[PDB]
């Protein structure tokens, strides 16, 4: 039969009022012969009717995939409401049901530290700017970089890692032309998490 | 993003 | 029926002649009624008879788990030989077969950089020593820390992260009492990977 | 670990 997977919003989207957070229900292994799929959505048991269901799409393995998207309220997701997706298709015995909500546990505030590139990395044309983010719970977090008002995109961030006290840490790495570092340009690491004031903090890094 | 709207959101969350 | 999972040696164990690398075949979902399991092992198609099979062990979900361990030669694993585990049990139609070998792809040498703790972290009783390891392929790697001849154990390391050029990076974090950093004690990050000379390099970090 | 044995191992790998 088909299979159902249910996905939370992006951390940033739940935390920042400029964004629109959504919960996503993906039905896979839908057969060519019966591809009709219905969705029903619920919030703390109460049915809601604002979901938008995509048109089915064929796969490179002869099967279909159907995706439904539900827009949610930031405050609801943050305050622990539960979201249920129910999926209906003839090739099932009965409807499949899946529920999600924000990770549980006592929140703890991230500490954010910027680390300049090593002296030994200066033999290179590009250098690494580092942002250490530690001591946070739950693990849902977003990290970005800017310079001079504008986003910097040439970064990669590790997944959250469990630390010895049961909190989480990660590191983000921004790669920049050595020119820009040595010219004295100012960079910033921005961190979004539920246990920060405004859900947001920014730390600078420069020569 | 708009920082004053973010601050109002966080202050009003409940 | 039962299910079979086949696991490679620890990266360090394949790289360091002081260690003994082994390949591990785990059979799960073995039933109470038929718990008899046989193992056969092969290296590049040729059967070998030095594996050591553990006694079956019951699970907290009414099923058994049986584990067989094969000791391998460092140079063989490193030079790309293939290891096959074949599992036999009555509740199977036929024997299950699984094969593994070292990740493929052109090796590239890790660059290793040590980063001292942030000034802003000094308000704390413990501080973070950082080791950035970048530009390596394949992702199999081991990282450790020492001080004054002896291992330091209070570290955590992120998983390897794919970088924009298709190489990998990670960061390791050693947490030390601020005392020890400020007293001028010398720390080292040690990195083991196939594309280093001796499979090993060490970088120092100190005030 | 023994560094001189590691070096001999790496030099002799083939
Ligand atoms: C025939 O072909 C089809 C399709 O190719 C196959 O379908 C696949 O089947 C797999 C096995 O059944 C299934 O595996 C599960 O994967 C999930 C994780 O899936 C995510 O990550 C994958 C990459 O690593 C992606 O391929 C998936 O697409 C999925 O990605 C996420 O999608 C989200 C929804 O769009 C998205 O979030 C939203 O994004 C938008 C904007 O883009 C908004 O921000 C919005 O707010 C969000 O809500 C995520 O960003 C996106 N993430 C990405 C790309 O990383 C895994 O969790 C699950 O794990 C189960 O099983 C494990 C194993 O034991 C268990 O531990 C777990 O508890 C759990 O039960 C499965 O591994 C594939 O996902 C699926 N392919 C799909 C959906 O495309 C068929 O299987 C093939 N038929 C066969 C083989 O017979
Ligand atoms: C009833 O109960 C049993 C047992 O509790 C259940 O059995 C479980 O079933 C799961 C689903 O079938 C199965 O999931 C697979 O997991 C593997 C990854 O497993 C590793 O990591 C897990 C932790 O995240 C551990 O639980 C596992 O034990 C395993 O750990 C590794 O074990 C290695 C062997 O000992 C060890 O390496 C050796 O270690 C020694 C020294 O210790 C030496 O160094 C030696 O050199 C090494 O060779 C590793 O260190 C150790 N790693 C650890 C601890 O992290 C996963 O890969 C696999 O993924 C499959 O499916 C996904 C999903 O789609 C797919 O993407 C993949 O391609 C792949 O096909 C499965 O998710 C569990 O592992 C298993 N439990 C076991 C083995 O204990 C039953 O399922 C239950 N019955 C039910 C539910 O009906």
């Amino acid at each position: 039969g088909p299979s159902v997977f249910l996905f939370p919003p992006k951390p940033k989207d739940t935390l920042m009022i400029s964004r629109t957070p959504e919960v996503t229900c993906v039905v896979v292994d839908v057969s060519h012969e019966d591809p009709e799929v219905k969705f029903n959505w619920y919030v703390d048991g109460v049915e809601v009717h604002n979901a938008k269901t995509k048109p089915r799409e064929e796969q490179y393995n002869s099967t279909y995939r159907v995706v439904s998207v539900l827009t949610v309220l930031h405050q609801d997701w943050l305050n622990g409401k539960e979201y249920k997706c129910k999926v209906s298709n003839k090739a099932l015995p009965a409807p499949i049901e899946k529920t999600i909500s924000k990770a549980k546990g006592q929140p703890r505030e991230p500490q954010v530290y910027t680390l300049p590139p090593s002296r030994e990395e200066m033999t290179k044309n590009q250098v690494s700017l580092t942002c250490l983010v530690k001591g946070f719970y739950p693990s849902d977090i977003a990290v970005e970089w800017e310079s001079n008002g504008q986003p910097e995109n040439n970064y990669k961030t590790t997944p959250p890692v469990l630390d010895s006290d049961g909190s989480f840490f990660l590191y983000s790495k921004l790669t920049v032309d050595k020119s820009r570092w040595q010219q004295g340009n100012v960079f910033s690491c921005s961190v979004m998490h539920e246990a920060l004031h405004n859900h947001y903090t920014q730390k600078s890094l420069s020569l | 993003f708009n920082m004053x709207q973010q601050r109002r959101f966080y202050x009003a969350l409940h």
